RNA sequence: UUUGGCACCUCGAUGUCGGCUCAUCGCAUCCUGGGGCUGUAGUCGGUCCCAAGGGUUGGGCUGUUCGCCCAUUAAAGCGGUACGCGAGCUGGGUUCAGAACGUCGUGAGACAGUUCGGUCCCUAUCCGUCGUGGGCGUAGGAAAUUUGAGAGGAGCUGUCC
RNA sequence: ACGGGAUAAGUGCUGAAAGCAUCUAAGCAUGAAGCCCCCCUCAAGAUGAGAUUUCCCAACUUCGGUUAUAAGAUCCCUCAA
């Protein structure tokens, strides 16, 4: 279950360290979201140095929720935390040394870029 | 066109093509026989009458209803048949196609078709209104006394009354549903069930009346 | 039947070649990732959490740390989309399910042999 | 509301017979029936006629002119041909002829197609001299006056369905 | 649908602004929809008309009415109904008795100039609405299936190809 | 979801007044999450009480009235979709 007013981690090297959410865009009245989606958020802890610094508005994309998913396979993928990653109105991220695992359900997301940028993908 | 009756037994899942998981429902239609053949000028509307399941026959001290009665048999014997237990009609379908005394088979349909199921809700009892209707409740703290019940009931003293069409509480019950545009999956003919994509109204061993959809 | 009627059907779609075990084990799983290009296989390796009642419903789950990152996979036990499976190893467990290991990492997440 | 200089309505070799309230265009080219009116009693002595004007009421004298000009349209079109000449242009989006039909690569989702008409001669001389030969003004004058509106000449470029006596204008092309 | 004026009903009581939950009607329409039209090539901006069928966020900051802001959204409407609804909820607020400050008052005390705090009763008789049965009748009697007079419900969107 | 219509807004089209002409005072079409049909549910207490099929039929006997009676019901009882 993901909602706004929720603390999300990053897994890139842009200059952020932790964020939380303002919104879950989409449609009028849209509440919640999971992996494969675009959000806005703001940084309550920034990495010293880096581009993106604390107290700043940002967009981002979902990865590897603990509300993992189930596919047309009839089968399931879960994690033990969540994380986000920050973008540049282009499906192009700022930090470019992505850590940790990521899903496969974002090729459709057209972050194939990011997937090639990624470690192991699932 | 191509209606049929049965009862529902269970839900399952299937790896269809593409390794694709599909939840499904099993439907034991059986001994589905014609028991009359209505008409447009005889009985006012060109249509048919159908029975599903045979049962025990005429007997004595019929303290229950596994058996039949005199006119039950007297209707069952117009055509050559047995004591049914569930009987309905169909106006959608062609009838001159059909022939009284038939036992229309599960193989009439094929996997990969469109269907508008009809059955009944289960029914639950006497229910508050956030259950019976999609009403979101009121507080449970900050010193409240308005937890599940509703609030307003209508307008002010102007219109000193309470309109009909309210969504007050009441009896949550089995009742008619016409599901639409569903999928046929595999047409057994040995045990003679069908499998259908997803769920349907009603509890187990209930009843279903299916037919070809259109749109 | 009135009662065996389901399995009477669905043993058809069922699969048979698969081995037997009990969770608490160390496993490898060759799986037919069908991307837009090909039907490329890969192997997952993991540790079996659980699996529940029979039929198509027989269905199971494993755990694996990616990058210090606990990840889980949870699969139908009779899908076609497995290539193959290996019991890489086993372990002396006492549950039937293994949720007290969804938290722990490392020698914390230590496992016995057979 | 000024129409009454011509109220003659003389027939031709085409015969204006009756079918009750109906009235039939017959003769060399005819067999098209249509009701003139109820009070407007029409009559042909040998080969001349004119709509009787009984009482010249508001309705009656308007119906005089209806029946007069409409039978004139009949003896014009079913006898000779209600023939109306026009041209065509469609530019960039591939508006292409198909003989008795057309296609546009409007290039939507799907390029979209066009067709011809029935009982009216769409006589194409060179694919931009199209004669529309029919029988009357109310319907086929409506055809001739609606084919211009089917795809009319849009001003700031000038592509669309034009008469022989039509033109293209422009617009203050300011987004 | 403003501020008012008149003092008819109600002071042997018609007892509370807000907000909550529910609604429900309009249109002088915010979105969608259509058309036309411009200092509109379409968009644009804008315009006129048709349009009410439906729909019309979530937070922060003021009891405050209120507005201002942060993000969205197709929009984030205007109104009416005892300023819609308290014998359905809270009462934040105001009004109660305490207390404090500032001002005025010889003073008792007042102001409002503020502030802290400060008790919201009811076994539903009738109508009415949600459902549930009983009774009786339908020129013969019983079982089952039925036509439907009509009544109600339903219709929002945006996106990729 | 529509699909139709009739329609609007409207939009293209001949006539006599008011001696030309022209997008409802007759056309044509049109077209709106408007209407109507489109679909779904309830519906013969619909005091009019519909319709079909089946079954019954008092021996007595104005077949009234009777014991009865049959088609049939329920009383009672074991249960729950």
């Amino acid at each position: 279950m993901i909602q706004q007013e929720t603390r999300l981690k990053v897994a890139d090297n842009s200059g952020a360290r932790e964020v939380l959410t303002i919104k879950v865009l989409g449609g009028s009245g849209r509440k919640t979201a999971n992996i494969g989606d675009v959000i806005v958020c703001t940084v309550k802890n920034a990495t010293p140095g880096g581009v993106v610094k604390k107290g700043d508005v940002v967009k981002a994309v979902i990865v590897r929720t603990k509300s993992g998913v189930r596919r047309n396979d009839g089968s399931y993928i879960k994690f033990d935390e969540n994380a986000c990653v920050i973008i540049r109105d282009d499906k192009g991220p700022r930090g470019t040394r992505i850590f940790g695992p990521v899903a496969r359900e974002l090729r459709e997301g057209n972050f194939m870029k990011i997937v090639s940028l990624a470690p192991e993908v699932l | 066109t191509k209606g049929i009756l049965g009862r529902k037994i269970g839900m399952t899942q299937v790896f269809g093509e593409n390794g694709e998981l599909i939840p499904v429902t099993v439907v034991e239609a059986k001994e589905n026989v014609v028991l009359q053949k209505k008409t447009v000028e005889v009985d006012g509307y060109n249509a048919i009458q159908v029975g599903f399941e045979d049962k025990k026959a005429y007997k004595k001290d019929a303290k229950s209803n596994k058996y039949a009665n005199k006119p039950a048999e007297g209707h069952a014997k117009k055509a050559d048949a047995a004591p049914k237990r569930f009987i309905r009609e169909f106006r959608n379908v062609d009838v001159d196609a059909y022939e009284v005394g038939q036992e229309v088979s599960v193989d009439t349909f094929v996997a990969g078709d469109v269907i508008d199921v009809t059955g009944v809700s289960k029914g639950k009892g006497f229910q508050g209104a956030i259950k019976r209707h999609g009403q979101s409740r009121g507080p449970m703290s900050h010193g409240s006394h308005f937890h599940r019940a509703p609030g307003s009931v209508g307008m002010a003293s102007d219109a000193s009354r309470v309109f009909k069409g309210q969504k007050m509480p009441g009896r949550m019950g089995g009742n008619t549903v016409t599901v639409q545009n569903l999928e046929v999956v595999q047409v057994d003919t040995e045990n003679k069930v069908i499998l259908v994509k997803g769920n349907v109204p009603g509890p187990k061993k209930g009843l279903v009346e299916i037919r070809t959809s259109i749109k | 039947t009135n009662h065996k009627l389901i399995e009477a059907v669905t043993k058809s779609q069922l699969r048979t070649d698969l081995p037997s075990f009990r969770p608490g084990d160390t496993l490898r799983v060759h799986v037919r990732i069908i991307e837009g290009t090909r039907e490329r296989i890969q192997v997952f390796e993991g540790v079996v959490i659980k699996r529940r009642g029979g039929g198509v419903s027989e269905t199971f789950t494993v755990r694996k740390i990616s990058s210090g990152v606990g990840v889980e996979r949870t699969f139908p036990l009779h899908t076609p989309k497995i290539e193959k499976i290996e019991v890489k190893r086993r372990g002396k467990v006492r549950r039937a399910k293994l949720y007290y290991l969804r938290s722990l990492r490392g020698k914390a997440a230590r496992i016995q042999e057979i | 509301s000024r129409v009454g200089k011509k109220i003659i309505d003389i027939p031709s070799d085409v015969t204006v017979t009756f079918d009750g309230n109906h009235v039939t265009v017959k003769g060399p080219k005819g067999e098209l029936s249509r009701t003139l009116n109820e009070r407007m009693t029409f009559k042909q002595e040998e080969n001349t006629i004119e709509v009787v004007r009984p009482s010249d009421s508001k309705e009656d004298r308007t119906n005089h002119g209806t029946t007069r000009a409409l039978l004139n349209n009949m003896v014009q079109g079913v006898s000779q041909g209600y023939v109306k000449v026009l041209e065509l242009v469609g530019v960039g989006y591939r508006a292409q002829m198909q003989g008795k039909d057309l296609i546009l690569n409007v290039g939507y989702s799907h390029p979209v197609e066009i067709k011809a008409e029935e009982n009216i001669t769409f006589s194409v001389e060179k694919n931009t001299v199209v004669k529309v030969e029919g029988i009357s003004k109310e319907q086929v004058g409506a055809l001739a006056s609606n084919i211009r509106s089917v795809r009319p000449p849009e001003p700031y470029k000038g592509k669309g369905i034009r008469y022989q006596g039509e033109y293209v204008r422009r617009k203050e092309g300011k987004t």
